[PDB]
RNA sequence: UAUCUGGUUGAUCCUGCCAGUAGUCAUAUGCUUGUCUCAAAGAUUAAGCCAUGCAUGUCUAAGUAUAAGCAAUUUAUACAGUGAAACUGCGAAUGGCUCAUUAAAUCAGUUAUCGUUUAUUUGAUAGUUCCUUUACUACAUGGUAUAACUGUGGUAAUUCUAGA
RNA sequence: AUUCAUAAUAACUUUUCGAAUCGCAUGGCCUUGUGCUGGCGAUGGUUCAUUCAAAUUUCUGCCCUAUCAACUUUCGAUGGUAGGAUAGUGGCCUACCAUGGUUUCAACGGGUAACGGGGAAUAAGGGUUCGAUUCCGGAGAGGGAGCCUGAGAAACGGCUACCACAUCCAAGGAAGGCAGCAGGCGCGCAAAUUACCCAAUCCUAAUUCAGGGAGGUAGUGACAAUAAAUAACGAUACAGGGCCCAUUCGGGUCUUGUAAUUGGAAUGAGUACAAUGUAAAUACCUUAACGAGGAACAAUUGGAGGGCAAGUCUGGUGCCAGCAGCC
């Protein structure tokens, strides 16, 4: 006699089950943008067919119906927020074209190699795992983060850690330790 | 933490599958002046020391060392036959012992080997011998000291103790001791002291209580003080219903707690147990109706209880119970198991 | 220790239960958490009142360090808090003692062997008494 | 979020089904198991059986205090603080659990009471009661019988209770 | 819409209600009786309304089944009249009377490993399958029946009987219903602690206070579900692939990386002052002191002829042992 926490799922997997040139598609992907599953792409793809469900259900429904203005609208508004959709073609069928790589451009993951700050999609998540790099005061250690536009001029280094300042932090300063212990008394 | 408590088990005999002695301490108590159902453990015996002192008369001055024992806690096992599972029984079965004889014939096939293993263990024991009324013209007095009713029974009677004595003597020696009478006694690390026994009518039997004690404070005196960890033993399995399965265990020393976690051993790895109930002793008098045990939340040890817990299945004889410190003691416990 | 600033948002003066009630935001860059003795003694200097008529509480750090919202309470006299105030938090500050007492289930236990007597009892010792003899 | 593939022949096109494939708030079992949050769980078989413990009790200034209770003090010689026991009142018909029965039953949506009961909560609502009707009828207030208690008892034994 | 609400006449009644109650204050007013008055509010009380209910009740809607076709009136089946009974309508029951009621538009009977619904699973659509189980309704407390109390129960942590189980005894008797919480046996492929608290959520009482295995807390828990560590970065040894030039050594600048020496960096898994958390604890979020080089702090489970993603490597076996959903 509580109420239901209630939950879903974020993915979905392929109906086929070896097919190569999906393989290769996904690996690649996961190449590229520096994933460790095959479900950090799934999950995407689940995200866009949902998206893009609710996108063709509107467009059956008539110009200037209130439905499909209004949550149209918003799904729109929604999509230019994150990065996903361009200014230019920001009227849901180019939301009914998109694809995943759309999405991924956009993961935090992405964002802190893309303005370097990384130089490598594995040093961008090493990064980000391990606390530094932030947005505001306020640490994210999420790879799929989703850089929310508005913010991609606040991606830095954090207040802690090395790289933004306040301290080295203990193997460098292990070897400090080792420097003036063993050299001077 | 515990001043310890003598552990004694009552050991030998034949046809007897519990000597009817302990019985009859109980007995002599609950008819005569009590409050209630008395509190009586299972797989061991306690009894207060004031029990004790109301069944003891002085022999006019022979036990009243009461100074810093608290009362035992008899253990018992003897009944096949076997020949035996009597053997060792723990190593706290073991300890100090009562080991009864024929007043017949010393002997019993088994005797030999009961004996033989304590001294080979080289742990004090007390002889006493069980029943004497098996014997030609006798009189009783109930719960008599010895003393008092030898005198009274005539020179016949008199002289047929000691003739069976002498033979009980040889025999014994034969087997390799040393002994006479308690009250005769001359040293006890020197020869074993014996107290004639009558368990059918009480004769003596006090009197065989203020040898235990006695022979406690020669052998066991900064012996007996511990500070220890919860050291015990697995006894016996068995099932009840009410509060489920169990394993009646004797705690030697330690404090014993309810949420306690303890190891214990099994055999196809170490298993652990949290206790759901302690439960023994139980009070008395009963028809065929209400309760059946007493539940306590914590114990002194020096006890015997029975310990119910949730996975307790399997265990064995000759395992060691101890409380939860887990890694060593997991390895402990294993390493042991197999013997 | 450095420096710390200790604001107060949403405030709302609440007379029917004597006191000020408002959300606590601490930040504190370089230094993790902030204490509760040092909040109190610090509000306890904002709103002319003193420690002992100052409750907060609540309290989570933000994620990734350096900031702490959490909520207080001032009352308009020490006798308020004294009995406005949850009792285990009046215990908590100093200002009154952790009576404690037996168990639950020891309580219940006792309960329940107090129902199978009927009146005093006394009495009924006097009369198991006379069972002592016969 | 509208996909199929393997297997009948020498080869071929079909019919066909077997097998593959993917999900399951769908159970079991096996192997393996580091972190955060969330957290179902003796339904399926046996509405089978159950040791022990707990799960229903309750007092305001405001029904009843000669506790031979406590407190004492601060005025109370009827009572008055506090308060066990007991009387009285209220509650125990809610909750929790399970799914055995049950197939026009229940249940759902929808109706009916011009076909009835309703503690309680809330709002209202009571000048009449006696009697051949001047020698009046306690109203400045009519009756006893009981607990607890005191004391005497019974039974191996229960929340058993008897006589005074 | 009424023989409604309400009222009037004549009577009726082992006569219902009309305050013999309690707490706080103590004040007015004289013909000075302790006179006659008199404040705030408690618990009651009859009838009406209201609220919380309840009980019946209209219309439509249920799975398989004809190897179930006729069913219903023994001993009410369908209707009429009157009564009795009920809180009250009604064959609810009883008297008397009649011969009705349902059915291929599937009655009646059988089955159900059937509680109903909100809902769940499966995603072109149409469907198919499931719903013991967090909310609503219903039913039950081992099986049947009966009933006391009461506003309300045909109650089971109430009684009474019988039936089945079953406990204690001094053998005369007495006592019990976990489909509440834990816990045990049994059953089985199949399911956890005989722990802590009323701090929240709310419920009950005479009631701010007591009680609450309701409910909350922790333990057990790879049921489902979410996030996502097991590594990141330089230098060096050649090797390249580049590229400009090539009359030819070539390397060198930009790097792709395969390396049996290297190099300093980073971090939580753990461990742990502290404070935070909490009823008190525990964990999480915070965070001093610790905590990573291959011997860890060391990922698994299946597969590699086809379907089906990945060997024609080596050794073994020799229609054996074994594999193979299918071929
Ligand atoms: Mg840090
Ligand atoms: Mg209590
Ligand atoms: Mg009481
Ligand atoms: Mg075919
Ligand atoms: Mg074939
Ligand atoms: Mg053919
Ligand atoms: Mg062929
Ligand atoms: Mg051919
Ligand atoms: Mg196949
Ligand atoms: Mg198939
Ligand atoms: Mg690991
Ligand atoms: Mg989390
Ligand atoms: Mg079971
Ligand atoms: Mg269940
Ligand atoms: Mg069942
Ligand atoms: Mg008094
Ligand atoms: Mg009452
Ligand atoms: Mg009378
Ligand atoms: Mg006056
Ligand atoms: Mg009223
Ligand atoms: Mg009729
Ligand atoms: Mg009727
Ligand atoms: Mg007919
Ligand atoms: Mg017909
Ligand atoms: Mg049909
Ligand atoms: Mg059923
Ligand atoms: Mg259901
Ligand atoms: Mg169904
Ligand atoms: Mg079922
Ligand atoms: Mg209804
Ligand atoms: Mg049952
Ligand atoms: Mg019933
Ligand atoms: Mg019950
Ligand atoms: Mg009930
Ligand atoms: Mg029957
Ligand atoms: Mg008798
Ligand atoms: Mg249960
Ligand atoms: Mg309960
Ligand atoms: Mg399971
Ligand atoms: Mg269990
Ligand atoms: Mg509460
Ligand atoms: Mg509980
Ligand atoms: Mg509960
Ligand atoms: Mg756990
Ligand atoms: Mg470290
Ligand atoms: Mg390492
Ligand atoms: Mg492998
Ligand atoms: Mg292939």
């Amino acid at each position: 006699p509580r109420a239901p926490r209630t939950y879903s799922k974020t993915y979905s997997t392929p109906k086929r089950p070896y097919e190569s040139s999906r393989l290769d598609a996904e690996l690649k992907l996961a190449g590229e943008f520096g994933l460790k599953n095959k479900k950090e792409i799934y999950r995407i793809s689940f995200q866009l067919s949902k998206i893009r469900r609710a996108a063709r259900d509107l467009l059956t429904r008539d110009e200037k119906d209130p439905k499909r203005l209004f949550e149209g609208n918003a799904l729109i508004r929604r999509l230019v927020r994150v990065g996903v959709l361009s200014e230019d073609k920001k009227k849901l069928d180019y939301v009914l074209a998109l694809k995943v790589e759309d999405f991924l451009e956009r993961r935090l993951q992405t964002q802190v190699y893309k303005l370097g700050l990384a130089k490598s999609v594995h040093h961008a998540r090493v990064l980000i795992t391990q606390r530094h790099i932030a947005v505001g005061k306020q640490i994210v250690n999420i790879p799929s983060f989703m850089v929310r536009l508005d913010s991609e001029k606040h991606i830095d280094f954090a207040p802690t850690s090395p790289f933004g300042g306040a301290r080295p932090g203990r193997v460098a300063r292990r070897n400090a330790a080792r420097k003036a212990e063993a050299s001077g008394e | 933490k515990d001043l310890r408590s003598p552990i004694c088990c009552i050991l030998g005999h034949v046809d007897t599958g519990k000597t009817k002695l302990l019985d009859k301490i109980r007995q002599t108590n609950v008819q005569g002046g009590e409050a209630g159902g008395i509190t009586q453990q299972i797989g061991a015996t306690y009894f207060p020391i004031d029990a004790i002192k109301a069944k003891t008369k002085v022999m006019a001055e022979y036990e009243k060392q009461t100074f810093d024992v608290p009362g035992l806690l008899v253990i018992d096992t003897p009944g096949h036959e076997s020949f035996s599972n009597l053997r060792s029984r723990g190593s706290s079965l073991c300890n100090i012992a009562i080991l009864v004889i024929d007043i017949m014939h010393g002997l019993e096939q088994q005797t030999i080997e009961s004996i033989k293993l304590l001294r080979d263990r080289k742990a004090p024991f007390v002889v006493a011998l069980n029943k004497i009324d098996r014997l030609y013209d006798w009189k009783a007095i109930p719960n008599n000291s010895f003393r008092d009713s030898f005198a009274k029974q005539s020179r016949a009677v008199q002289e047929e103790f000691q003739s069976r004595y002498s033979k009980i003597q040889l025999e014994l020696a034969e087997q390799g001791l040393n002994s006479e009478l308690y009250f005769q006694n001359k040293n006890m690390s020197k020869y074993v002291s014996i107290v004639p026994t009558s368990a059918v009518t009480g004769e003596g039997v006090p009197d065989l209580l203020w040898l235990l004690l006695e022979l406690t404070q020669k052998r066991m005196s900064k012996q007996l003080m511990y500070l220890s960890h919860v050291e015990a033993t697995i006894l016996e399995v068995k099932v009840v219903e009410g509060f489920g399965t169990t394993i009646d265990v004797i705690l030697s020393n330690g404090y014993l707690r309810e949420g306690d976690r303890i190891v214990l051993c099994g055999m196809n790895g170490p298993i652990v147990t949290n206790i759901r109930a302690l439960l023994t002793p139980q009070p008395l008098r009963e028809l065929r109706l209400k309760s059946e045990y007493v539940h306590h939340k914590e114990v002194k040890a020096a006890l015997g209880v029975k310990i119910a817990a949730n996975d307790l299945e399997k265990a064995v004889s000759g395992s060691r119970l101890l409380v939860v410190g887990p890694e060593d003691d997991e390895d402990e416990l294993m390493d042991d198991v197999m013997d | 220790s450095d420096a710390v600033t200790i604001r107060t948002r949403k405030v709302i003066s609440n007379p029917l239960l004597a006191r000020k009630q408002f959300v606590v935001d601490v930040l504190h860059p370089n230094r993790a958490n902030v204490s509760k003795d040092e909040l109190r003694e610090k509000l306890a200097e904002v709103y002319k009142a003193e420690k002992d008529a100052v409750s907060v509480f609540g309290f989570r750090t933000q994620f990734g360090g350096g900031k702490s919202v959490g909520f207080g309470l001032v009352y308009n006299s020490v006798a308020e808090a004294k009995k406005f105030e949850p009792t285990y938090r009046l215990v908590r500050y100093g200002l009154a003692e952790k009576v404690e007492k037996a168990s639950r289930q020891q309580r219940k236990q006792k309960k329940n062997r107090d129902k199978k007597i009927f009146g005093t009892g006394k009495r009924l010792a006097k009369k198991v008494a006379r069972r002592n003899a016969d």
